[PDB]
C-alpha cells in the first residue's frame, strides 16, 4: 500500500498547487 | 325577462380547436371502437 | 378486548397525544 | 358571451330556474332508469339461471332492481326462473315504465319552474333580493333524508313493510330477497354480515334526522359562516362534490372487494374469491367428504353442483376482461350450456398431477402439472428437441368424473393437452360461442365495469372539488 | 441514444451484489434483467441462427 | 367494428361537429 | 318580485331568515368533538375491512354470510 | 467574517464533496456491490 | 444573519469545527460495530443464507408473520 | 439559537452528517 | 374583525403566529406538509440506507447490502400483507421496528405520510395564494401530479392483489414496474396512456418554444452582450416582442398565440390535461380492464398464419416478459417454469 | 370499410388544420 | 388420494388454505 | 441482535468460486453463484442446482 500511499500523496500536492498559487498572488495583492 | 339572460361566444381559433379534438379523438379510439 | 384492539386503541392515545403536543407548541410559540 | 364552459352558470344567481335545471337533469337520470331496464329486459333471458346468470347476460341495472327485490315480470318469469304466478305492478317492466312516467312529470314541472322562475319565496323578506337560507335549506333537506334512510332500513330492508334485500349462502349457490334483521352488534360492522344494512340505515337513519333538526334550529357560527363562506351557493357545490366522490369510491371497493351488498349471484364472483380458490376449495372439500364417505369419485364430483363449478371458473372472474372488450360476459366464451365434469389427470406412473390454475395477472400461463408434494412432473414443452416433461414421455391420461364426459379417459396427447389448457382455466364448461359468435376472448363482469366506472367519476370529481370550492374561497380574485 | 448505437449500453449491476460463500444476492437491476431476457428471446423469433445476438 | 361501431364514431364525429358549427354561426351572426 | 302563489306563502317563511349568524364560533367546538369522533369510527371500520383490527365477533369473510 | 476568505472556504469543502463522490465510487469497484 | 455572513463567521466554523466531526464518526462507528445490522434487522454478508434455508425466505402468513420472519431470519 | 430557521437547518443536516459517516464506512466493508 | 368586530380568540393568536412573514411560509398547512413530508423523505433515506427487501421481494435493496443510488430501493410489502396498512403496531409487525422494517412497514410509512404530504402541499398553495389575494391556479395544476401518484401507488395496489404489485420507492424499482405493466397490460397499447405522452412531449415542447422566442424576440434594453443584465424586475413593458414573435410563428408553423394570457393558460392545460388521462387508463389497469390486444387482427393472424403485424410482434415480446420475469417478480405464486416451457426463439 | 372509416378521420384532420393556417382569422391583437 | 391443501396448493400456490396457518 | 462488528478493512469469507457441499455419500463443490432448484428433472434425483439466470447451465446429482 506504499505504492497508493505515496500516490495519495503526490495527489494532494499536484491538486494543491493550483490554490496555492492563487492563495500566494492574493494575499500579495498579485493581478489576479 | 329573466336579466340572467346571456348568450354563448364561439371565435374562430375555438371552433378550429374543438373541430380538430373531437377528430383527434376519432382518430385515437376509432381503431379500439372497432377494435 | 383483542390485542389488535387494545393496539389499535393505544395508537389513537398516541395520535391524540401527537396532535396535542403539536397545539402545546403553537399555544406557546403564539403566547411568546 | 359566456365562454362554452360558463353557459349554466346563468342560473347562479336564478333560484326558480336552479330548480328547473335540476328537475331536467333528475328526469333525464328518471328516463334512464326505466330506458335501461326496459332495453335490458326485451334483451334478457331466463331460460337457465345456472348457467345463464344476469351478469352472463352482461346486465346492469336488473341487478340493482333485484337487489331491492324486484324478482318477477309480466313475461311470466321470474328471476329465479320459475314463473312468475303473479309479477304485479313492481314487475321488472312495472318498475321501468314507472320511473318513464316520472321522468315525464319531471320534465313538465321544470318547464313550469323555468317559465315562473320570478317566485316570492326565493326572494328575501327583509330586502326583498333573491336569498336562498344555505344553513335551513341543509337542515330541511337532511331532516327529510333521514326519514327516507331510517324508513328504508327499518321497513324496506328488514321487511316489516319493505319486501326486503337479496341474501345469498357464502358460494351464491342458493339466495334470494328475504327480509332482514339489524345486527345491532360488532358483527353488524362486517361488510359480509347483510343484518349491518338495516342496523346501519336504522342508526345512521334517526342520527341524520336528529342532525337535520340542530342545523334547522341552531344558527351557523358568525366567524363559521364567513369561513366557510356559508352565503355562497359554490361552496355548497364543492363540498357536496366533495361528498359524491368520497361515496364513489366508497361504493366501487364494496363491488370490486365484494359485500353482503353486493350478492356474487347478481353480479358475478369477485376476482380475489378465484386468487384464494374460494369456490375450489368448497368444491375439492365436499368431493374429498363424499370420498371419505365411500362414494366414488364419479359419485363425489356427480354431487358437485354445476353453479358452483360455474363459479370456479378464470372466465366469470371480472379482472379477467378489456377495456374495450364490450359486451355481455356469453360473448367472448360462448353462452355456457353444460359441465363436462372434473378432469383428474394422472401421469403413468399413477400419480395424482394437478394443472396449475392460471394467475389473473397472466393473460396467457404455459400449462404445468404438478404433484401433491408441489413438483412439476409434466407440462407442454415450448421446445420439444429434447424435452423432459413432455406430456407424452410422462404419460399423461386425463379421465373426467360426473359431467358430460362422466367415466371417459382420454390418453391422446393432443386431447389430453386440450383439457389441460381448460383445466388451468378452471372447471371445463361447454359452451355455444355460436348463437352470439363469440370472439374467445373474455369479459369484465357488470361488477368490474360498475367499479371501473365510479372510480373514474370518483377521481374526476376530485378535480371538481378543488376547482368550485377554489372559486369559492377565491371568490374575490375569480370575481368577474 | 446515439452512443447506445454504438453498442455503449448503460449500466449493468447483474449478479453485483454478492455473499460471504459467494452466493448471488438478487436486486432490483436483476428483476429488470429477467424481462429484458424475455423480450430478447423473443425479439426476431426466426431471425437468428446463432446464440449471441452481436448485431 | 359492426354497425354499432361505425354507427358510434358517426355520432362522435358529427353531433359534437354540428354543436360547435351552430354557436359559431349564431356568434359569427 | 311577484308570483306570489299558495305554496310559496307556505313555505316562504322557511326562506324568510337567511345570513341570521350565531356570535363567536357557536357550535364550533362541540361540532370539532362530532368531527374526530366519526373519524375514529372510520378508522375503525376501515381497520375491520382491511383486517388490521381484528375482531373475535366479525368475520371478515363470505363465509358471515352463513 | 474577516480573516476568512469565502472562495478559498468555498474551494476547499468543494475538495471535500468531490473527494466524498470519489470514495462511493471506490466502493463501487471495491467491498460490496462491486460483483466481486 | 445572511448564510455567507454565518459562512463566514470564524466562529461558527469553531462552533462546528467539533459536533461535525462527532456526527460523521458516530455514523462510522454506527455501522462498524455492527449496531446498524442489528437495529434495523439487515442481513449482514454472512446471514443471507441460513444452514436451513439456502433460498431466499417468503413470508406468507400475514398474522404469523412475526413468529415466520423470525424463523426465516434465524433468529 | 433555534429558531425555525436554525431548527430546519439542523433537521437535515445533522442527520446527513451522521448518514454520510455511516455510507463511508459501508464503502469499507468486505464480504 | 370578521366584518363585526369580534372579540380575539386562542385561534387568532395562533393564526397570526403561524401565518406570519418567517424564513419559511408555516402557515396552518404547514402543520401537515412539513412534519409528514420530512418523515416520508426521511424513512425512504433511511430504508435506502440500511433496510433489507430479503424477507418481502428477496432482494437487497439497501446501501448497507451494498447496492448503489440506482439499485437502492424501499420495497413493497410480502403479497401476504395484500392490503394491509401494517402499522407498526399493527397485528403483523405488533411494536416490532426491526421485525416492522423487515416485513416492509417502511414503504407503508413513506407512501401514507408522503400522500398526505402532497394534500398538505397543495393546501399550502391555496393558503399562500390566498395571502397573496392570487387566483391559486398553481394549486389546480398541482391536482395533476397528486392524481397520478394516487392512481399508480394507491387505486392500482388496492385494485391488485396487495401493496406488493405497488410501485416501490427506487429507481431500479420504478423501472422494472414500467417494464411490468407492458409484459402484463400492454400499457404503451392503452389510449389514455398515449394521450398523456403527448401531454409530457407537449409541455415540454411549449416551455421550450416558449423560453427560446422569449429570449430571442427581447428588446435591446441594455448596452452590453449581456441581454439579462438589460431588465428591471419592477418594469411594466414587456421586455420581449409578442408582435414580432407572433409573425415569426405565423410563417414558420403556419399558426401562432396573439394573446399571453391564453399562452401560458395553454402552458399550464397541457401538462394538467395529460396527467389526469393517463390517471385514468391506470385506475383501468387496477381491475386489470386494459387495451392489451384488438381481437380482429388476433382472429385473423390464427386464422391466417402469414398476416403479421408490428401489433402481433409486441404481443409476442410481452408474453416473453411475463414468462422471463414471473418468477422472480412474483415469488408468492412460487412458479417454477421448466426452462422446456418457458417461450424462446430460435437461437438466442 | 373500417380502412375507408380511418382514411375519412385522417383527411378530415388535416382539413382543419389546412383552414387553422389560411382561412383563420386575421391576427389583429399582437 | 391428495389432501385438499395437497390438492388447492399445486393448483394454487395462493390459495387461502396453502397461505394459511403457513407460520 | 448479535453484536458481530462490521467487516470494514477486512478480509473476504470465500474469493474460491466454489461451496463444498456434501450429500448422501457423495461430496463436490457446487458453484458459489448457482442457487438450489426443486425440479426432479429424472428419477433418483438427489442434488439438483442452476445458474443464477441461466437454468440451461444446471447441475444433477442422480443416485
Ligand atoms: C352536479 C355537479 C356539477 C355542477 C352542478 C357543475 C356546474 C358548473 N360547472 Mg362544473 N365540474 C364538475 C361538476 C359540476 N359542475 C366536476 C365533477 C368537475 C371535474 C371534471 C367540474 C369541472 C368544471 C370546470 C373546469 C368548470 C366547471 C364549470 C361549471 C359552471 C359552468 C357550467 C358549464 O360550463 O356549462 C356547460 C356547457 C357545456 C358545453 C358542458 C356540457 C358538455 C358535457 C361534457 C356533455 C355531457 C356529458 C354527460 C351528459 C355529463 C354527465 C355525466 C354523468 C351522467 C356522470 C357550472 C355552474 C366552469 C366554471 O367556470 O365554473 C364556474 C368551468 O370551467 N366545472
Ligand atoms: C330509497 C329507498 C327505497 C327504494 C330504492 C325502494 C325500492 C323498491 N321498493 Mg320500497 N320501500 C321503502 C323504500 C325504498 N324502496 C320504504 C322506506 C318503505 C316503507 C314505507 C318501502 C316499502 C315498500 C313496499 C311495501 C314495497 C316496496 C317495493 C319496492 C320495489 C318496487 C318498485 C318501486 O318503485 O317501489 C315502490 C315504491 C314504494 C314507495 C313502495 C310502496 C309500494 C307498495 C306499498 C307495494 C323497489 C325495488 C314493492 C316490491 O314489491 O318490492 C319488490 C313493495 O311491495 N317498498
Ligand atoms: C349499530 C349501528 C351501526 C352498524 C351495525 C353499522 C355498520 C356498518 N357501517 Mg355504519 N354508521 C352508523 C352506525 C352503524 N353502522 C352511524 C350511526 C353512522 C353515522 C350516521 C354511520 C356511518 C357510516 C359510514 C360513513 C359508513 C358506515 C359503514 C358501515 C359498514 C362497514 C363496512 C365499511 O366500512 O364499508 C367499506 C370500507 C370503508 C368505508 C373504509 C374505506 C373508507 C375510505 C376512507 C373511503 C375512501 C375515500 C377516499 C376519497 C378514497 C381515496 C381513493 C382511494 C383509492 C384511496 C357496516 C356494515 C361504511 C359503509 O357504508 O359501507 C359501505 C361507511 O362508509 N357507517
Ligand atoms: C358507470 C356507468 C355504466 C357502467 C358501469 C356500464 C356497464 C356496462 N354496460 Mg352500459 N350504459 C351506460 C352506463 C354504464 N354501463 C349508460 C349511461 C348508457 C346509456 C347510453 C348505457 C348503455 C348501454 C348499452 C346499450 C349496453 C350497455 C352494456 C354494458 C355492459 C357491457 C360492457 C360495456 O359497457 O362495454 C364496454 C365499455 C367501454 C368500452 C367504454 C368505452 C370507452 C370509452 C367510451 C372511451 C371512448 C373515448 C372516445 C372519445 C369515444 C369516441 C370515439 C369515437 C371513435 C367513437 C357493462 C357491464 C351492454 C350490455 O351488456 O347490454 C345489457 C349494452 O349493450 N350499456
Ligand atoms: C418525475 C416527475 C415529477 C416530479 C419528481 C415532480 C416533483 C414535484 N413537483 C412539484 C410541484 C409541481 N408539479 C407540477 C406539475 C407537474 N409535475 C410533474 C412531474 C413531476 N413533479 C408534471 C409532469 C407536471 C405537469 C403536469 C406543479 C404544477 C407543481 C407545483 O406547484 C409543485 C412545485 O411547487 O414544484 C416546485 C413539487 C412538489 C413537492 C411537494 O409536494 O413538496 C412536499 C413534499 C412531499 C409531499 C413529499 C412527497 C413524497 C412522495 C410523494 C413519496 C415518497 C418519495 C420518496 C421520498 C422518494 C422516491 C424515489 C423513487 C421514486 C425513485 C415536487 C418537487
Ligand atoms: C395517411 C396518414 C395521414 C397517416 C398518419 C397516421 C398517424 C401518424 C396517426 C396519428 C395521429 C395522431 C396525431 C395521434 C395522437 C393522438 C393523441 C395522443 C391525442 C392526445 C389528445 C390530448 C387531448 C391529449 C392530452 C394532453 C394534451 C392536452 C396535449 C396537447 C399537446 C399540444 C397540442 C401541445 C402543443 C403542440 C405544438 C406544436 C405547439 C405549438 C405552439 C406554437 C404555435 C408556438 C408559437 C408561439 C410560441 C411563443 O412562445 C410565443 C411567444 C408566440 C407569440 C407564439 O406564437
Ligand atoms: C384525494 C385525496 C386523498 C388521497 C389519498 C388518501 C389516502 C388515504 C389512505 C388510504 C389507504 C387505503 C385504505 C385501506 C383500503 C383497503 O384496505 O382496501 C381493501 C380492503 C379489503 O381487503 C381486501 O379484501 C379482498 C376481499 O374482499 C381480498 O381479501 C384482499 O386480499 C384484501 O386485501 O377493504 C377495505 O378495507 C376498504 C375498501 C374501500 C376503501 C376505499 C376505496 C378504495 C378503492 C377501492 C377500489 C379499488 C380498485
Ligand atoms: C362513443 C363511443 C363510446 C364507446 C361505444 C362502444 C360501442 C360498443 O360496441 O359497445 C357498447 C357496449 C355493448 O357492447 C355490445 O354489447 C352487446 C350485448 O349487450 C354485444 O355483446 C355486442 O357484441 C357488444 O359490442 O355497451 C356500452 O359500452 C355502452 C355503455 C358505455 C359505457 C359502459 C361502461 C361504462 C364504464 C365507465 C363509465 C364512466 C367512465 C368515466 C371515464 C373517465
Ligand atoms: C439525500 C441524498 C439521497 C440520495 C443518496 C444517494 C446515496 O447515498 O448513495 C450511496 C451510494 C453507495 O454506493 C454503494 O455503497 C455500497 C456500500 O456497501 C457499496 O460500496 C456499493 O458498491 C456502492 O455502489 O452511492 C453510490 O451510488 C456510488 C456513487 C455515488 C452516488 C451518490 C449520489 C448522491 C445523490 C443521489
Ligand atoms: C314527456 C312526458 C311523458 C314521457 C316521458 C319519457 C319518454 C321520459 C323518458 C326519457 C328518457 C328516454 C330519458 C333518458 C335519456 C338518456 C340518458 C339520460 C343517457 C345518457 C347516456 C350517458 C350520459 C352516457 C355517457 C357515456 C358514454 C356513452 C360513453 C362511456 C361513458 C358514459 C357511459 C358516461 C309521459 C308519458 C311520462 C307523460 C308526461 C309527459
Ligand atoms: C421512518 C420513521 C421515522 C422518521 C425517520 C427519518 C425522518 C429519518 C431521516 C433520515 C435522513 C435525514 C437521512 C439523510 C440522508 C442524506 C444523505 C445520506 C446524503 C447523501 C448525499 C450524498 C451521498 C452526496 C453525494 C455527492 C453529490 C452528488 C453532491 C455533493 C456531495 C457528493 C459529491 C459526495 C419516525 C421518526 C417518524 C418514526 C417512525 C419511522
Ligand atoms: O434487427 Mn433490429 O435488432 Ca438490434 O439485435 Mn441483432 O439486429 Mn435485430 O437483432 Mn436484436
Ligand atoms: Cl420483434
Ligand atoms: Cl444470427
Amino acid at each position: 500500500n506504499i505504492e497508493l500511499a505515496l500516490t495519495l500523496v503526490s495527489l494532494v500536492l499536484v491538486v494543491s498547487a493550483g490554490p496555492l498559487v492563487v492563495v500566494l498572488l492574493s494575499a500579495r495583492g498579485g493581478n489576479l | 325577462p329573466n336579466p340572467n339572460k346571456q348568450v354563448v361566444e364561439l371565435n374562430r381559433t375555438s371552433l378550429y380547436w374543438g373541430l380538430l379534438l373531437i377528430f383527434v379523438l376519432a382518430v385515437l379510439f376509432s381503431s379500439y371502437i372497432f377494435n | 378486548v383483542t390485542p389488535s384492539l387494545k393496539n389499535f386503541l393505544g395508537s389513537l392515545i398516541a395520535g391524540a397525544t401527537v396532535l396535542g403536543g403539536i397545539a402545546l407548541a403553537i399555544t406557546a410559540v403564539s403566547k411568546f | 358571451g359566456l365562454p362554452w364552459y360558463r353557459v349554466h352558470t346563468v342560473v347562479i344567481n336564478d333560484p326558480g330556474r336552479l330548480i328547473s335545471v335540476h328537475l331536467m337533469h333528475t328526469a333525464l337520470v328518471s328516463g334512464w332508469a326505466g330506458s335501461m331496464a326496459l332495453f335490458e329486459i326485451s334483451v334478457f333471458d331466463p331460460s337457465d339461471p345456472v348457467l345463464n346468470p344476469m351478469w352472463r347476460q352482461g346486465m346492469f341495472v336488473l341487478p340493482f332492481m333485484t337487489r331491492l327485490g324486484i324478482t318477477q315480470s309480466w313475461g311470466g318469469w321470474t328471476i329465479s326462473g320459475e314463473t312468475a304466478t303473479n309479477p304485479g305492478i313492481w314487475s321488472y317492466e312495472g318498475v321501468a315504465a314507472a320511473h318513464i312516467i316520472l321522468s315525464g312529470a319531471l320534465f313538465l314541472a321544470s318547464v313550469w319552474h323555468w317559465t315562473y322562475w320570478d317566485l316570492e319565496l326565493f326572494r328575501d323578506p327583509r330586502t326583498g333580493k333573491t336569498a336562498l337560507d344555505l344553513p335551513k335549506i341543509f337542515g330541511i333537506h337532511l331532516f327529510l333524508s333521514g326519514l327516507l334512510c331510517f324508513g328504508f332500513g327499518a321497513f324496506h330492508v328488514t321487511g316489516v313493510f319493505g319486501p326486503g334485500i337479496w341474501v345469498s349462502d357464502p358460494y351464491g349457490l342458493t339466495g334470494r330477497v328475504q327480509p332482514v334483521a339489524p345486527s345491532w352488534g360488532a358483527d353488524g360492522f362486517d361488510p359480509y354480515n347483510p343484518g349491518g344494512i338495516a342496523s346501519h340505515h336504522i342508526a345512521a337513519g334517526i342520527l341524520g334526522v336528529l342532525a337535520g333538526l340542530f342545523h334547522l334550529c341552531v344558527r351557523p357560527s358568525i366567524r363559521l359562516y364567513f369561513g366557510l363562506s356559508m352565503g355562497s351557493i359554490e361552496t355548497v357545490l364543492s363540498s357536496s362534490i366533495a361528498a359524491v366522490f368520497w361515496a364513489a369510491f366508497v361504493v366501487a371497493g364494496t363491488m370490486w372487494y365484494g359485500s353482503a351488498a353486493t350478492p356474487i349471484e347478481l353480479f358475478g364472483p369477485t376476482r380475489y374469491q378465484w386468487d384464494q380458490g374460494f369456490f375450489q376449495q368448497e368444491i375439492q372439500k365436499r368431493v374429498q367428504a363424499s370420498l371419505a364417505e365411500g362414494a366414488s369419485l364419479s359419485d363425489a364430483w356427480s354431487r358437485i353442483p354445476e353453479k358452483l363449478a360455474f363459479y370456479d371458473y378464470i372466465g366469470n372472474n371480472p379482472a379477467k376482461g378489456g377495456l374495450f372488450r364490450t359486451g355481455a360476459m356469453n360473448s367472448g366464451d360462448g353462452i355456457a350450456v353444460g359441465w363436462l365434469g372434473h378432469a383428474s389427470f394422472k401421469d403413468q406412473e399413477g400419480r395424482e398431477l394437478f394443472v396449475r390454475r392460471m394467475p389473473t395477472f397472466f393473460e396467457t400461463f404455459p400449462v404445468l402439472l404438478l404433484d401433491k408434494d408441489g413438483i412439476v412432473r409434466a407440462d407442454v414443452p415450448f421446445r420439444k428437441a429434447e424435452s423432459k416433461y413432455s406430456i407424452e414421455q410422462v404419460g399423461v391420461s386425463v379421465t373426467f368424473y360426473g359431467g358430460e364426459l362422466d367415466g371417459l379417459t382420454f390418453t391422446d396427447p393432443a386431447t389430453v393437452k386440450k383439457y389441460a389448457r381448460k383445466a388451468q382455466l378452471g372447471e371445463i364448461f361447454e359452451f355455444d360461442r355460436s348463437t352470439l359468435q363469440s370472439d374467445g376472448v373474455f369479459r369484465s363482469s357488470p361488477r368490474g365495469w360498475f367499479t371501473f366506472g365510479h372510480v373514474c367519476f370518483a377521481l374526476l370529481f376530485f378535480f371538481g372539488h378543488i376547482w368550485h370550492g377554489a372559486r369559492t374561497i377565491f371568490r374575490d380574485v375569480f370575481a368577474g | 441514444l446515439s452512443t447506445m448505437a454504438f453498442n455503449l449500453n448503460g449500466f449493468n449491476f447483474n449478479q453485483s451484489v454478492v455473499d460471504s460463500q459467494g452466493r448471488v444476492l438478487n436486486t432490483w437491476a436483476d428483476i429488470i434483467n429477467r424481462a429484458n431476457l424475455g423480450m430478447e428471446v423473443m425479439h426476431e423469433r426466426n431471425a437468428h441462427n446463432f446464440p449471441l445476438d452481436l448485431a | 367494428v359492426n354497425i354499432y361501431g361505425l354507427t358510434a364514431t358517426a355520432l362522435f364525429i358529427i353531433i359534437p361537429t354540428s354543436f360547435l358549427l351552430i354557436l359559431y354561426v349564431k356568434t359569427a351572426s | 318580485p311577484g308570483l306570489v302563489t299558495p305554496l310559496g306563502t307556505l313555505l316562504r317563511p322557511l326562506n324568510s331568515e337567511a345570513g341570521k349568524v350565531l356570535p363567536g364560533w357557536g357550535t364550533t367546538v362541540l361540532m370539532a368533538v362530532f368531527i374526530l369522533l366519526f373519524a375514529a369510527f372510520l378508522l375503525i371500520i376501515l381497520e375491520i375491512y382491511n383486517s388490521s383490527l381484528i375482531l373475535d365477533d366479525v368475520s371478515m369473510s363470505w363465509e358471515t354470510l352463513a | 467574517t474577516g480573516r476568512i476568505p469565502l472562495w478559498l472556504v468555498g474551494t476547499v469543502v468543494g475538495t471535500l464533496a468531490i473527494g466524498l463522490l470519489a470514495v462511493f465510487f471506490y466502493g463501487s469497484y471495491v467491498g460490496l456491490g462491486s460483483s466481486l | 444573519r445572511p448564510f455567507s455572513d454565518i459562512l463566514t463567521s470564524i466562529r461558527y466554523w469553531v462552533i462546528h469545527s467539533i459536533t461535525v466531526p462527532a456526527l460523521f464518526i458516530a455514523g462510522w462507528l454506527f455501522v462498524s460495530t455492527g449496531l446498524a445490522y442489528d437495529v434495523f434487522g439487515t442481513p449482514r454478508p454472512n446471514e443471507y443464507f441460513t444452514e436451513d434455508r439456502q433460498e431466499a425466505p417468503l413470508i406468507t402468513d400475514r398474522f404469523n408473520a412475526l413468529e415466520q420472519v423470525k424463523k426465516l431470519s434465524g433468529n | 439559537i433555534f429558531t425555525v430557521r436554525w431548527l430546519a437547518i439542523h433537521g437535515i443536516a445533522v442527520p446527513t452528517i451522521f448518514f454520510l459517516g455511516a455510507i463511508t464506512a459501508m464503502q469499507f466493508i468486505q464480504r | 374583525i370578521g366584518t363585526y368586530q369580534e372579540k380575539r380568540t386562542w385561534f387568532d393568536d395562533a393564526d397570526d403566529w403561524l401565518r406570519q412573514d418567517r424564513f419559511v411560509f408555516v402557515g396552518w398547512s404547514g402543520l401537515l406538509l412539513f412534519p409528514c413530508a420530512y418523515f416520508a423523505l426521511g424513512g425512504w433515506l433511511t430504508g435506502t440506507t440500511f433496510v433489507t427487501s430479503w424477507y418481502t421481494h428477496g432482494l437487497a435493496t439497501s446501501y448497507l447490502e451494498g447496492c448503489n443510488f440506482l439499485t437502492a430501493a424501499v420495497s413493497t410489502p410480502a403479497n401476504s400483507m395484500a392490503h394491509s396498512l401494517l402499522f407498526v403496531w399493527g397485528p403483523e409487525a405488533q411494536g416490532d421496528f426491526t421485525r416492522w422494517c423487515q416485513l416492509g412497514g417502511l414503504w407503508a410509512f413513506v407512501a401514507l405520510h408522503g400522500a398526505f404530504g402532497l394534500i398538505g402541499f397543495m393546501l399550502r398553495q391555496f393558503e399562500i395564494a390566498r395571502s397573496v389575494n392570487l387566483r391559486p391556479y398553481n394549486a389546480i395544476a398541482f391536482s395533476a401530479p397528486i392524481a397520478v401518484f394516487v392512481s399508480v401507488f394507491l387505486i392500482y395496489p388496492l385494485g391488485q392483489s396487495g401493496w406488493f404489485f405497488a410501485p416501490s420507492f427506487g429507481v431500479a424499482a420504478i423501472f422494472r414496474f414500467i417494464l411490468f405493466f407492458q409484459g402484463f397490460h400492454n400499457w404503451t397499447l392503452n389510449p389514455f396512456h398515449m394521450m398523456g405522452v403527448a401531454g409530457v412531449l407537449g409541455a415540454a415542447l411549449l416551455c421550450a418554444i416558449h423560453g427560446a422566442t422569449v429570449e430571442n424576440t427581447l428588446f435591446e434594453d441594455g448596452d452590453g452582450a449581456n441581454t439579462f443584465r438589460a431588465f428591471n424586475p419592477t418594469q411594466a413593458e414587456e421586455t420581449y416582442s409578442m408582435v414580432t414573435a407572433n409573425r415569426f410563428w405565423s410563417q414558420i408553423f403556419g399558426v401562432a398565440f396573439s394573446n399571453k394570457r391564453w399562452l401560458h393558460f395553454f402552458m399550464l392545460l397541457v401538462p394538467v390535461t395529460g396527467l389526469w388521462m393517463s390517471a385514468i387508463g391506470v385506475v383501468g389497469l387496477a381491475l386489470n380492464l386494459r387495451a392489451y390486444d384488438f381481437v380482429s387482427q388476433e382472429i385473423r393472424a390464427a386464422e391466417d398464419p402469414e398476416f403479421e403485424t408490428f401489433y402481433t410482434k409486441n404481443i409476442l415480446l410481452n408474453e416473453g416478459i411475463r414468462a422471463w420475469m414471473a418468477a422472480q417478480d412474483q415469488p408468492h405464486e412460487r412458479l417454477v417454469f421448466p426452462e422446456e416451457v418457458l417461450p424462446r426463439g430460435n437461437a438466442l | 370499410m373500417e380502412a375507408l372509416v380511418y382514411t375519412f378521420l385522417l383527411v378530415g384532420t388535416l382539413g382543419i388544420i389546412f383552414f387553422s393556417i389560411f382561412f383563420r382569422d386575421p391576427p389583429r391583437m399582437i | 388420494v391428495t389432501l385438499a391443501l395437497d390438492k388447492d396448493d399445486p393448483a394454487k400456490e395462493d390459495s387461502v388454505k396453502g397461505l394459511r396457518k403457513d407460520i | 441482535a448479535y453484536g458481530d462488528s462490521a467487516n470494514v478493512f477486512g478480509k473476504v469469507t470465500n474469493k474460491s468460486g466454489f461451496v463444498p457441499y456434501a450429500g448422501d455419500g457423495f461430496a463436490l463443490l457446487l458453484p458459489a453463484k448457482w442457487n438450489p432448484s426443486k425440479e426432479n428433472d429424472f428419477p433418483g434425483v438427489i442434488l439438483r442446482y442452476e445458474d443464477n439466470f441461466d437454468a440451461v447451465n444446471n447441475l444433477v446429482v442422480i443416485a
